[PDB]
């Protein structure tokens, strides 16, 4: 029939991909476009911004958000620090504890006046002090599952966390850089891994960082390695305009 | 109390014959100049741990003019010496409070303490 | 390369594994294929680093890390195959150690040196899980007296301490 | 099935009267023996490795229950 | 002094860099719209005022924090700070 | 005016926009449709930005009311982020494989093209030329 | 309860048991500094060790909720505070000879380097 004539007139992901100039792109989606050709010139134009993840799933837009337990809502610090935040927690105690009786005894012989609105307080937190949230660029939809996602492609030799440190026996904080890590030790000690020739350990084959001690108990940086004749192991391990904006309003 | 001390390491000298209290030269900062840093940086990170009172420290003393080793006094009737440089390792403790001890000064040599 | 992941810790995500990995050297795989019915961690992981001596320190580093808190060891992927291994030469790594003595069989632990603590270094034994008994005869054999690195080695069944 | 344990060596029994002692049923591989090094003496006992497994079968079936040094040894299969 | 602003017919500024050592010439930061300019200005080290062929001026700024020296299609990118519709055809600007 | 509480607002919309309920994202859409077009003019676009992250997937919808709300939601921040920004979320799912998704990109691409069809004569793509058409702009490169 | 001398000679901090460090001119006639009040540390009850920076940018305490303090010495303002100890932070010494280490002892039994 028509569909099962065009079905076979579409191609194989590989047809699509070795046709193709930027292969990047190429998705079973395309594959099923009834003009990959355009679809696929499309998504790998500039600048332009792809389809939400979610089309595909069952599930409704952030129903995945739906069942992980989730914390309401943290002010902001300059109205935290503007003093009616503190106002509305303090009135919010007061009228839970109150009995229904009391509700309506505040409506009537009302206590008027309780707490009058502090002023340069708050016109100083708005106008003086207000400050620029973190925002994402163009393109970064915002999908379920997004806190989930593992991270990865930091190949670099330098990226330490604090609980790494911490259980792997290295130090947490400025000292992560005068801490060589345990394994900047068999570094020093046969070399840095052979797919990861093009990283340099800090201690071991990159010079000292600031500050950093010479010496072999715990806590310093060793033998940089070097051979026998001097040079190190690799590297170095020991250690060897007007930008004013045009128009702008202080 | 009975007087009773405890030394952590198995060797008291260096491959010199000189005790713990000889200041290092190891270490990338000189600790014998008299002259202060020229600029001081706020800590950010925690790099070491001594544990090994079990109680409250009451009182921290570095070493005089270098502050390669340090004294703390604590709760548990004990006094500790340790090493603030290489691996910060507990060097000595001394036994013979009967009760905590509240405060510590070395001498000016740092031979001795009180 | 292949790193067994032992005392795979349940919790402790397949993420930061990753992460560790790189915080270590080439972080290529870190994969714990579970069981088909759990989800959870299944107790030994493949964990890729794809240069051999990276993975190799990265092993003797990440062992004793306290996964869910308690020590997980990397390795290589107990009736006494156990061999004491003396008049050691100091002068080896531990990945050196394993395929030194991986040549007649797998070693279910790496050459533990039995070295003074007060320095770091050692005064010259080790004890080494090898896959057999008769592994490690054969081991022990070749290397009864025979030439190590600078004092010669000398090897047999070990101890039970 | 070439590694054999022989133990209850005197003192004075070495790797050199070991291997003069078992080189008569043939040639030896290796030889160890284990050593307290607070003493520098060792503990009594060593490990054989003979080249073949018949001269080390040859070589228990001669020198179990033996006389070296003055005294009786222990020789058997090690593993 | 040592940054270069190409300035492309169609997409955009984009940010190169030589280091002369290594005597590399290399990207790290363009934009995120496309422009057709006809001329382009400097107005700081990290600002550049744009025109347009179909009316608009543009100042476009890096952040303040570029990783100038480094080894869709690019890196890291600019803002926009400020965005004018002329009327016609600005074939030059400068900064006096 | 809202130049001022954009600021402090924008964290508790793309909390409401992450989901809640239908009536959140509604909601939340209607509050942000308004912002825009207060905020046409001065600058705040890093945030209206930052907010079309959540708004946008909610484009795939179903029920009346909350399809319309982020409808609206995307005409005012139309004008408020300009539509360069605007035809680059919509570019790729012009043509893509599924027919509930070519008809919602379609749908947006029409109101984006009626209300501004002029300024996007300088945001178009390149879109290069087979063999017997003719279709790059070569009007436009022309150096000078 | 606890009083320092300054690197210089020239000031005594002296925790004051009112949650301020008020500082005295140690050559000069003892007299209290105005311009030198640090606040915003809570000492009430505790005997907590103040120290100094080495080239006097900073001054240190601990406070009853086991956290270091750390004021800018020119300004007066508090630049940084953090949890060090579980419970009350007693000792705060600067160590002589380097710009960033912070050694402080609390009453959990602990003594922590920072850096």
């Amino acid at each position: 029939s028509k569909k099962k004539l065009r079905r076979m007139n579409r191609f194989t992901v590989a047809e699509l991909k070795q046709l193709v100039a930027r292969p990047d792109v190429v998705e079973m989606h395309d594959v099923t476009a009834q003009d990959p050709k355009l679809l696929v010139h499309l998504k790998a134009t500039r600048n332009s911004v792809p389809v939400p993840r979610h089309w595909c799933f069952k599930r409704k837009y952030l129903q995945g958000k739906r069942g992980i337990e989730k914390p309401p809502f943290e002010l902001p610090d300059f109205i935290k620090r503007t003093g009616i935040q503190e106002m509305r927690e303090a009135l919010q105690e007061k009228e839970e504890q109150k009995t229904m009786k009391s509700k309506m005894r505040e409506k009537v012989r009302p206590k008027m006046g309780k707490i009058d609105i502090d002023y340069q307080k708050l016109h100083d937190a708005f106008f003086k002090w207000q400050t620029k949230p973190k925002l994402t660029i163009h393109g970064d939809l915002y999908y379920e599952g997004k806190e989930f996602e593992t991270r990865l492609k930091e190949k670099k030799p330098g990226d330490l966390s604090d609980e790494l440190r911490i259980s792997l026996g290295m130090p947490v904080g400025p000292n992560a850089h005068k801490v060589p890590p345990p394994w900047l030790i068999a570094m020093q000690r046969y070399g840095p891994p052979p797919s990861y020739p093009n990283l340099k350990i800090p201690g071991l084959n990159s010079p000292i960082p600031e500050s950093c001690s010479f010496g072999y108990h715990a806590g310093g940086w060793g033998k940089p390695p070097v051979d026998e004749t001097g040079k190190p192991l690799y590297g170095d391990v020991f250690g060897t305009i007007d930008r004013t904006p045009w128009g702008e309003l202080e | 109390g009975e007087e009773k001390t405890i030394l952590h390491v198995k060797e008291m000298y260096d491959y010199q014959g000189r005790s713990y209290l000889h200041i290092p030269q190891d270490v990338g900062v000189n600790l014998r100049s008299t002259m202060p840093p020229e600029k001081c940086y706020l800590p950010k990170k925690q790099i070491h741990v001594w544990s090994g009172h079990t109680k409250g420290v009451s009182a921290v003393r570095l070493f005089p003019l270098s502050g390669h080793l340090l004294l703390s006094c604590s709760m548990d009737c004990k006094i500790k010496l340790w090493e603030v440089y290489g691996e910060r390792r507990c060097l000595r403790t001394f036994i013979g409070h009967s009760k905590a001890v509240r405060d510590i000064c070395f001498n000016t040599a740092g031979t001795q303490f009180l | 390369a292949t790193v067994y992941v032992g005392g795979l810790d349940e919790k402790v995500s397949e993420p930061l594994l990753w992460e560790l990995f790189l915080q270590a050297g080439p972080v290529v795989n870190t994969h714990m294929p579970k069981d088909r019915v759990t989800g959870q961690h299944q107790g030994y992981g493949f964990v890729e680093f794809l240069s051999e001596e990276d993975a190799d320190y990265a092993i003797k580093i990440m062992n004793m890390i306290k996964l869910y808190g308690k020590p997980i060891r990397v390795n290589k992927a107990d009736v006494g195959a156990n061999i004491f291994i003396g008049n050691l030469d100091p002068e080896i790594d531990e990945k050196l150690l394993y395929d030194t003595f991986s040549a007649f069989g797998v070693i279910l632990q790496t050459p533990k040196i039995m070295r003074d603590p007060d320095t770091g270094n050692s005064k010259g034994y080790a004890f080494i899980n090898f896959a057999s008994f008769d592994a490690s005869d054969a081991a022990i054999e070749a290397m009864n007296g025979q030439y190590l690195c600078n004092r010669p080695i000398t090897v047999s069944y070990a101890f039970k301490k | 099935k070439r590694v054999l344990y022989v133990g209850g060596l005197a003192e004075e029994v070495d790797d050199k009267v070991l291997h003069a002692a078992f080189i008569p049923f043939g040639d030896i591989t290796d030889i160890q023996i284990p050593l307290d090094y607070e003493t520098e003496k060792h503990r009594g006992f060593a490990f054989v490795e003979f080249e073949l497994a018949e001269d080390a079968a040859a070589a228990i079936d001669n020198m179990n229950e033996s006389e070296l040094f003055g005294r009786t040894i222990r020789v058997n299969l090690a593993k | 002094g040592h940054r270069v602003i190409v300035s492309d017919v169609q997409e955009s500024f984009i940010w190169v860099r030589y280091k002369r050592n290594e005597n590399q010439l290399i990207i790290f930061a363009d934009d995120t719209y496309p422009r057709w300019v006809t001329t382009a200005s400097l107005l700081d080290y990290d600002t550049v005022a744009g025109a347009d062929k179909f009316g608009n001026i543009c100042v476009v700024r890096l952040p303040p924090n570029t990783n100038d020296e480094v080894d869709n299609g690019a890196s890291q990118k600019a803002e926009v700070i400020m965005n004018y519709h002329v009327g016609e055809t600005v074939l030059s600007l400068q900064k006096t | 005016m809202g130049k001022d509480y954009i600021y402090a607002v924008t964290p508790l919309l793309e909390d409401a926009l992450m989901d809640r309920d239908l009536v959140h994202r509604q909601t939340a859409s209607a509050v942000v449709q308004h912002m825009s077009l207060g905020v046409y003019g001065f600058g705040c676009e890093d945030s209206l930005n930052h907010l079309l992250n959540y708004v946008w997937p909610n484009v795939f919808e179903t029920s009346p009311h909350v399809i319309q709300a982020v409808m609206g939601a995307l005409e005012g921040l139309r004008v408020a982020i300009g539509p360069c920004r605007m035809l680059q979320y919509c570019l790729q799912g012009l043509f893509h494989p599924a027919r509930k998704v070519r008809d919602v990109y379609w749908k947006i691409y029409n109101s984006i093209y009626i209300g501004s069809q002029d300024a996007l004569i300088a945001h178009y793509p390149r879109i290069y030329n087979d063999d017997k058409n003719t279709y790059i702009r070569y009007e436009l490169d022309y150096i000078l | 309860p606890a009083v320092t001398l300054s690197p210089n000679g020239k000031w005594l901090a002296c925790q004051s048991m009112d949650n301020q460090i008020l500082i005295f001119g140690a050559q000069n006639r003892f007299r209290l500094n105005k311009k030198k009040i640090f606040k915003g540390h809570m000492v009430a009850g505790y005997a907590c060790q103040v120290d100094f920076s080495p080239d006097m940018s900073y001054v240190i305490s601990g406070d009853g909720n086991g956290k270091l303090n750390i004021w800018d010495w020119k300004t007066t303002k508090l630049y940084s505070r953090f949890k060090a100890h579980d419970k009350v932070c007693i000792g705060a010494v600067w160590h002589p000879h380097e710009t960033s280490k912070v050694i402080t002892c609390g009453w959990d039994g602990l003594i922590k380097l920072w850096d």
